């Protein structure tokens, strides 16, 4: 709740 | 080590990696640290602590525990030991580097408290205050003008403020309860998260720079981006890579990718994009190309 990841 | 250049740089130039490449290269990577999570290689059991989840700036991007950051300088009550941030280890030892997040609100004064613990002298942030409209790190630094802000018992002021071409390097003066350190936060803008620069140019100056100020691992250098994974990891891979050419021990099997495969175990995610898969290569191999000539 709140991501990254990523790209 | 001048024959492992030249093949190093010869074979570059006798198979150009493509973006079809390059993509199904990180691919690999992703479908690691995603075989990670399934077998439970590293837990991120204190990250996921109820008292320490809104400590994370991204849900996902949960430091692993076996090389998490550890905090144990007490200024108050409620002063705890958790901060997002793992060591790196480097060409030599372990703690060579700092991979941290962007500080929250309610974690500047951990940020600061780290830096303090770990006697740290340098710090890199390669990130923006905003970036696409949002909000992607909280200031932790002061500047000119400005006197000491104050986080906690921590008081940091600005000294100077070196503005080169693509970065800024800031002097600061860190006052903790008695003693003052000097801190030289390098400050990389126009590069967000995820993107790319071109060229691959002020990165290496930045490094250069950086390198100038500690030559060595005597101490942690603190490498932050918003998240910690993706600019972050582009400097680590790209540092610790010019450490092996300029001590001359860049073995016969290097590779950019177990390089970074190595990385990610680490701290989760590191270089989060192809693109900025591509733009540590591009980087190593100027690199190379930079010391074929400090032989010549």
């Amino acid at each position: 709740d709140n991501e990254y990841t990523a790209r | 080590q001048r024959e492992i250049l030249q093949k190093f740089l010869d074979e570059a130039q006798s198979k150009k990696i493509t973006k079809e490449e390059f993509a199904n290269e990180f691919l690999k990577l992703k479908r690691q640290s995603t075989k990670y999570k399934a077998d439970k290689t590293y837990p991120t059991t204190v990250a996921e602590k109820p008292k320490n989840i809104k400590k994370n700036r991204y849900k996902d991007i949960l430091p692993y525990d076996y090389s998490r950051v550890e905090l144990s300088l007490i200024t108050s009550d409620e002063d705890s030991s958790y901060i997002n941030a793992n060591f790196i280890k480097g060409v030599y030892g372990p703690k060579a580097y700092i991979a941290t997040q962007g500080p929250l609100s309610t974690t500047l004064l951990d940020f600061w408290r780290m830096i303090w613990e770990y006697s740290v002298l340098i710090i890199v942030m390669a990130c923006m205050e905003y970036e696409m409209g949002k909000k992607k790190c909280e200031r932790y630094w002061a500047e000119p003008g400005e006197m000491q802000l104050e986080f906690g018992p921590f008081s940091v002021s600005c000294e100077a403020e070196k503005r080169k071409s693509d970065y800024i390097i800031r002097t600061l003066k860190v006052k903790f309860n008695s003693e003052t350190r000097t801190i030289y936060q390098f400050h990389y803008k126009n590069w967000p998260a995820h993107d790319v620069p071109s060229s691959i140019d002020p990165i290496l100056e930045l490094i250069w720079d950086v390198r100038c100020y500690q030559e060595d691992d005597s101490v942690p250098i603190c490498i932050h981006s918003s998240a910690g994974c993706g600019r972050t990891g582009v400097i680590c891979a790209i540092d610790y890579t010019w450490m092996l050419l300029k001590d001359g021990i860049i073995p016969e099997n290097f590779s950019v990718f177990s390089l970074i495969r190595e990385m990610r175990t680490q701290r989760p995610s590191l270089v989060q994009t192809q693109e900025q898969y591509e733009l540590v290569y591009n980087a190593v191999l100027e690199l190379f190309k930079r010391q074929m000539d400090v032989i010549r």
